[PDB]
């Protein structure tokens, strides 16, 4: 038993966070109150992967909830599946921390952490074999982004040798709550290059782009986002819970060759607005999964070059045509995928299609083109880091201007070293 | 072609076919390789651990 | 009568062992129960199937097996299938969590765990022993345990057993069926410190088998199950010769004296016909002549490879069936008359033949029709070299970035190494290529 | 749509077939060490045939039959007619000839004929050659033995000593000698592909069986002609004469045609080499598949008899064919195994 302990942290990631359980909780026949009511058994050989069996034949999230602020987090009790967590592995300040990264890294947060870290503790102690932790956040916030990585850094001094994987939403000015996001964002990624093995980079520029031009969703709300976010948490996880033989870190060892460059692009198959009569085919599924349009990273993949590639393919298929239509798109991308790791292009089929859709496919590219997003909120932090705009709100909390020069300059360090390896060839 | 060492028996027979003539380390040893590796380990992660109290210190100061 | 313990490493190794085991008992007449109604020698013996089986006082016929595996999942569908009563707990052997496709921590961070675990459930069967020949070693280049923990053993057991020979079964790694990246790192780590503890070593590529089985079998996307049936036929016709009365290969020191001259270059090629779909509703069943002519066709090959450029040091030809020698030396001499076969100037150019009446024995609802007569050629070609060099390349394109490789050094390994054990099999290509080119 | 990689810089004939298949529309070039190629145009020397056709859904081709290097280098051509009892001992298009090595050696039996030549009062010049002979280099034509015997000791280099043709054909005007020179391209299947257009690789200088030292009237390669030969162009342009002129000569000077004359025995040889190698060589139930293009050099004699002298594995072709006969190569040698959306090329049938 490889278990997974999962925490969310903050607004975006107690939302995505419970879209993702509700999510999976469908796919694995679990209902609100952690009843299974399924009609395989598929469903539940990998069912402790992410839930805890409690007697009574009830299946509890292996979840714990974090927040400085009690709201969003009255509303996940409130919301459809709410019941289902464990009391207990709520864990909730009362302050807040006003989109500023220094307070839920440094003074607010700090007052919490060692609150959520029992709950880690409890959770893991309770686990046959801990294959690692996943977080679910954004980087725009307080919360999330601040005590989010400071709960990383804790994760990691406690359980060294244990995978530690992170679902990360980037800002962007589309949809945009304050002016200082790109100081939060910078200051977590660094966090993020040094305590995570894989970090899936949830653009919400691209989610935005996505819904306003492909959906032709002409005013996206948060819902529109993460409706996307939750189709690509199931894609990605989706041969961890179901049977297929790879634990987190040997995912890790074939993804990332560089342990820095563990930034990787999402991508989904079909994009769908809520509320699909036609099934893809195999081909549509493959092409769709590598055009910019289904990357969920403002990121153009033909700017930059494949490390690594992963596809899950899910529904009832052909894979000899999976094999055929990813061989082919391989050579018309040819040029894109680095010679100098063979092979770099891995698949899964699972049988299990996700709700209201018979064939889709995620993706999970580790591209150097990656390090576009990072230039973008590098430029955003230095369009006001060069007047010091905004830097009160940070050093008012105890924080330096030396520890933002070095947040942007690993921050240009990590888009050098992409760029490194753009340009090496055989 | 010259047949030889024709034998056989109740389950099958053999025999050579000739077309043409012609024209350590110690237990000790492993032992002290796992133990170096292991050491490197150790090593490794004392570093991690003493950047993260760096950090812990300076999560103090601000 | 002298004992043959196999020993079976990580998933590839396991999972290949089991469709071994289930092919010896179809063939022993032993029954998933461990009973051998035909043994008349109650609770002993020393036949030849007694060098593979034990007997229990109740008549149980007990693999001389140990499975090991760094995670659980694999063997336990050991404990729970069809010979669960085959084995006893003690021979199965299941660490925590795996070696994550990591030579490094396989050998060293998790092997170190449990390698004296494993000596010592080993040295269990080795005491059941009178006469103890060696070991055959079944295991994957590519996976973590298989290559890691594996050249881990075959270190210790050359320590422990020093007399003794081994044999490797050993499945090289192919895309097709691997959803790894750093697999050709893990192969040479695991055959550069492996090399000088191995006998004689036969080495499958599952890119030859799978388009075996997509080309003789119609199954137009094989499985493991399917590759591994295969697989145990070509495994077991290369054992009959241990298992069954004869005088050719009858104990592993033979396999090294017929099949490898030179120590390094011990990596015998085997090719097998032939492979007939189940499915098939008429089939004309293939002549001596046929079946060994198709020895000769890299299509039939455990690794493709081109035996016409290079030069042979043995070759070995394993019938099961209706097969007399008249027949076998008319396609032998037909054969040589329209086939490049070149021998090294050094060894005598022909074939030692061993042949066994019996029929190859098919997994009921299996995919391999029952045919008539088949065979397995073991030949020790240059060729086979190819295989070196096409994995030798993908680790150099690599290695040059050094992608990867901050996985190994992070669990206590040092890039030396990876040089060290590159330049072994630079050597190793090296010596090939003095022995087999002009 | 299809991909090719170039690995051979230095090759007239498939720089133009890289730019045939570009122009085409379907044929995209990657980089020389990109491995998801359908077609590899490799280099001359160790190429990796062992890396090929394990390309996971690739169908993969190469430009060069390994183990062709047995009929296209000068030694091992020796070896291979004398062993092959296919060709025989008394092979009767080829001189007779033997390998000799300096400092499976054949010095004496070169001597037991060379003797009985001496003798018998009959031609004995011999002619000595090696495949390291770039540019006209390194080959003595020579009456008197040992004179040769010494030339091959003083280097280092594997040489055959052949009987050199005393009485060949000579054109006029101009009493002048030649060679000709076949482009033959051998598809997957194995199809022997002569290419219509032959040329002839003429001596601007007379012939003179009088000195043999002096070469530009001996030795007829289009090089030495350029640059060491005073008459160098005066009859045809480059010292190329091709079939349409030496056929209508053939029968105004001597009343017949070059199909009976020479070419019914150069597409026998041609056929006699290459069925021979065909099992060492053949791809057809191969993971990758092999084409190649040889260049077959023949030599006539006075009365109308053909000799085999050598086989060119990566030979260039002349300028005015180029366009003509790597357009075949793509047609018959490349769109026959990757299809897009009258011939110039005799099928040598076996
Ligand atoms: N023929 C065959 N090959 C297999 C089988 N299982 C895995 N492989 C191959 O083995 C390689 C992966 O190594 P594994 O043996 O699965 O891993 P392992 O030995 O358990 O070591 P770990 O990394 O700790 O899991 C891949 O290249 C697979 O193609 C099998 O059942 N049959
Ligand atoms: N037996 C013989 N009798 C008469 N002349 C001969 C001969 N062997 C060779 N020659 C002459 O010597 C010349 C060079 O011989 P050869 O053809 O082997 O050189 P080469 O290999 O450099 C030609 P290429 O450049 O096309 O490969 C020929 O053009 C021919 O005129
Ligand atoms: C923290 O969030 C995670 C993010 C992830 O990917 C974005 C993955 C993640 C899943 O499946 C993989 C697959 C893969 C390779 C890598 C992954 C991978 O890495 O190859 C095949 C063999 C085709 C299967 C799927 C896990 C996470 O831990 C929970
Ligand atoms: N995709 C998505 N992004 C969010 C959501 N909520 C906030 N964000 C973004 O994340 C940044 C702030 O993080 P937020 O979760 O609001 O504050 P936190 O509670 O401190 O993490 C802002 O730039 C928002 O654009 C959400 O529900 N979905
Ligand atoms: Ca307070
Ligand atoms: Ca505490
Ligand atoms: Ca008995
Ligand atoms: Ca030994
Ligand atoms: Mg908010
Ligand atoms: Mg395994
Ligand atoms: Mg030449």
């Amino acid at each position: 038993m490889r278990e997974i302990v999962h925490i969310q942290a903050g607004q975006c990631g107690n939302q995505i966070g419970a879209k993702f359980w509700e999510v999976i909780s469908d796919e694995h026949g679990i209902d609100p109150t952690g009843s299974y009511h399924g009609d395989s058994d598929l469903q539940l050989e990998r069912i402790n992967v992410y839930y805890n069996e409690a007697a009574g034949n009830k299946y509890v999230p292996r979840a714990i909830l974090v927040d400085l602020e009690p709201g969003t987090m009255d509303s996940v009790r409130s919301g459809p599946f709410g019941q289902i967590f464990r009391p207990d592995n709520f864990v909730f300040g009362q302050s807040g921390a006003g989109n500023n990264w220094a307070k839920g890294h440094y003074t607010e947060g700090a007052e919490l952490v060692d609150s959520v870290l029992d709950v880690v503790r409890k959770e893991s102690e309770s686990c046959d074999c801990l294959q690692g932790f996943q977080l679910t956040h954004s980087l725009g916030g307080g919360t999330g982004s601040g005590m989010g990585t400071l709960l990383i850094s804790k994760i990691r001094e406690e359980y060294p040798d244990r995978i530690m994987n992170t679902f990360s939403v980037v800002p962007s000015p589309k949809v945009s709550d304050t002016v200082v996001e790109p100081y939060n964002a910078t200051l977590s990624v660094h966090q993020l290059v040094e305590n995570t093995d894989e970090t899936y980079c949830i653009d919400n520029e691209a989610l935005y782009d996505i819904c306003f031009r492909t959906l032709k969703l002409t005013t996206p709300t948060y819902g529109d986002l993460n409706h996307l976010v939750s189709a690509t948490m199931s894609g990605v996880t989706t041969c961890l819970r179901f049977p297929g033989n790879a634990d987190l870190r040997k995912l890790a060892v074939n993804m990332v060759p560089f342990p820095r460059l563990h930034f990787f692009m999402p991508g989904f198959a079909p994009l769908t607005s809520r509320g699909q009569y036609r099934a893809l085919t195999v081909p549509e599924l493959t092409q769709q999964m590598f055009d910019a349009k289904n990357m969920m990273a403002a990121c153009d993949p033909r700017h930059g070059r494949y490390l690594t590639v992963a596809a899950v393919f899910r529904g009832r298929m052909s894979m000899k045509e999976v094999d055929e239509q990813m061989l082919n798109v391989q050579n018309k991308n040819s040029s894109y995928f680095v010679e100098w790791i063979p092979n770099n292009v891995k698949t899964a089929v699972c049988d299990i299609p996700p709700r209201g859709l018979k064939m889709s496919a995620t993706f999970i590219g580790n591209s150097t083109a990656i390090q576009e997003l990072f230039k973008r909120i590098s430029e955003q932090f230095t369009a006001m880091f060069r007047r010091k705009a905004f830097l009160h709100w940070y050093t008012g909390e105890g924080m330096d201007e030396m520890e933002f020069t070095e947040a942007e300059s690993n921050m240009n360090d990590l888009v050098s070293e992409y760029q490194q390896y753009q340009d090496a060839t055989a | 072609m010259e047949v030889i060492e024709l034998n056989k028996c109740t389950s099958g027979q053999s025999f050579e076919v000739i077309l043409k003539p012609p024209s350590d380390p110690s237990l000790e040893e492993i032992q002290k390789k796992l133990e170096a590796a292991e050491e490197r380990r150790k090593y490794q992660e004392a570093e991690l651990l003493k950047h993260l109290a760096e950090k812990r210190e300076h999560e103090r100061e601000v | 009568m002298r004992e043959c313990i196999s020993i079976h490493v990580g998933q590839a190794g396991v999972q290949i062992g089991n469709a071994c085991w289930e092919l010896y008992c179809l063939e022993h007449g032993i029954q998933p129960d461990g009973q051998m109604p035909s043994d008349k020698t109650i609770g002993g013996g020393d036949d030849s199937f007694n060098t593979f089986f034990s007997e229990t006082g109740a008549g149980k016929h007990v693999p001389r097996a140990v499975f090991v595996d760094l995670e659980p999942t694999v063997i336990d569908e050991v404990r729970t299938g069809t010979y669960r009563q085959l084995f006893h707990p003690e021979q199965l052997i299941t660490g925590k969590e795996d070696a994550a496709n990591n030579y490094a921590r396989g050998h060293y961070t998790i092997g170190k765990e449990i390698i004296d675990l494993v000596l010592d459930r080993i040295r269990k069967l080795a005491d059941q022993c009178t006469g103890l020949q060696g070991f055959l070693v079944f295991h994957s280049f590519g996976g973590g345990t298989g290559s890691g923990f594996t050249s881990l053993l075959m270190e210790r057991l050359s320590v422990d057993y020093g007399k003794k020979s081994k044999l490797e079964f050993s499945i090289y790694p192919a895309p097709q069926v691997s959803t790894a990246v750093v697999e050709p790192y893990n192969s040479i780590l695991t055959t550069h410190t492996t090399l000088e503890h191995s006998d004689c070593a036969f080495m499958v590529d599952n890119e030859a088998i799978y388009d075996i089985c997509r080309r003789n079998l119609d199954i137009e996307r094989p499985t493991y199950t399917n590759l591994n049936r295969l697989i145990s036929q070509i495994v077991s016709s290369i054992t009959a010769s241990l298992r069954f009365d004869g005088a050719l290969n009858v104990d592993l020191t033979e396999f090294q004296t017929n099949l490898v001259p030179y120590p390094r270059i011990h990596f015998p090629l085997a090719t097998y016909a032939p492979v007939i779909s189940a499915e098939k509703a008429y089939h004309e069943q293939l002549s001596v002549a046929e079946i060994t002519n198709a020895c000769f066709e890299p299509a039939n090959q455990m690794v493709k490879c081109d035996p016409r450029h290079g030069k042979y040091m043995a070759c070995c030809l394993l019938y099961r069936g209706d097969v007399v020698p008249k027949d076998v030396n008319a396609a032998i001499a037909t054969i040589k008359t329209k086939r490049s076969i070149q021998f090294v100037d050094w060894c005598p150019t022909g074939f030692k033949v061993g042949i066994n009446y019996q029929p190859p024995t098919v997994v009921p609802g299996g995919d391999l029709a029952k045919v008539q007569r088949a065979v397995c050629m073991l030949s020790n070609t240059t060729a086979i070299a190819e295989a070196w060099a096409r994995l030798d390349h993908k680790f150099d394109l690599m290695y040059a970035k050094r992608a990867f490789v901050h996985w190994y050094v992070g669990e206590g390994m040092e890039e030396g190494e990876f040089s060290e054990a590159r330049e072994d099999m630079a050597a190793l290509e090296k010596d090939y290529e003095e022995v087999g080119v002009d | 749509m299809y991909t090719f990689v170039v690995r051979d810089e230095n090759s007239s004939v498939y720089a133009e077939v890289s730019r045939l298949l570009l122009a085409t529309g379907q044929w995209k070039r990657l980089r020389k060490d990109n491995p998801r190629f359908n077609l590899m145009l490799g280099e001359r020397n160790r190429l990796p045939f062992g890396r090929l056709g394990h390309e996971p859904g690739l169908v993969q081709l190469v430009n060069y039959y390994r183990g062709a290097d047995k009929l296209c280098r000068k030694a091992s051509l020796v070896k291979l007619i004398k062993t092959s009892p296919e060709l025989s001992e008394s092979c009767t298009w080829f001189p007779e000839s033997y390998v000799i090595y300096p400092t499976t050696d054949e010095r004496e039996v070169f001597l037991a004929a060379y003797n009985r030549r001496r003798e018998g009062r009959e031609g004995n010049v011999w002619i000595a050659k090696s495949s390291a002979g770039a540019k006209g280099e390194g080959i003595l034509i020579s009456s008197e033995a040992s004179e040769l015997l010494d030339f091959i000791d003083e280097q280092g280099q594997v040489h055959v000593i052949q009987k050199y043709l005393e009485k060949p054909l000579l054109l006029e005007p101009g009493h002048r000698k030649f060679d000709i020179r076949s482009w033959v391209l051998v598809d997957h299947l194995y199809n022997i592909y002569l290419y219509r257009e032959g040329v002839l690789r003429t001596s601007s200088e007379p012939y003179n069986s009088a000195n043999f030292q002096d070469k530009t009237c001996h030795l007829t390669n289009h090089c030495i002609q350029k640059e060491y030969s005073k008459n160098y162009g005066r009859y045809e342009e480059g010292n190329e004469m091709f079939f349409e002129e030496f056929n209508q000569y053939l029968m105004d000077a001597l009343n017949t045609t070059l199909e009976n004359s020479i070419l019914l025995q150069i597409k026998h040889i041609i056929r006699s080499c290459l069925m021979c190698i065909e099992p060492a060589i053949s791809t057809k139930h191969l993971h990758y598949q092999s084409f190649q293009l040889f260049g077959f050099d023949f030599m006539v004699d006075e009365e109308l008899k053909v000799w085999l002298i050598e086989v060119n594995g990566a030979p260039a072709c002349a300028q005015k064919l180029y366009a003509e006969l790597c357009q075949g190569i793509v047609d018959v040698a490349i769109s026959s195994v990757f299809p897009l959306a009258t011939s110039i090329f005799i099928k040598l049938h076996h």
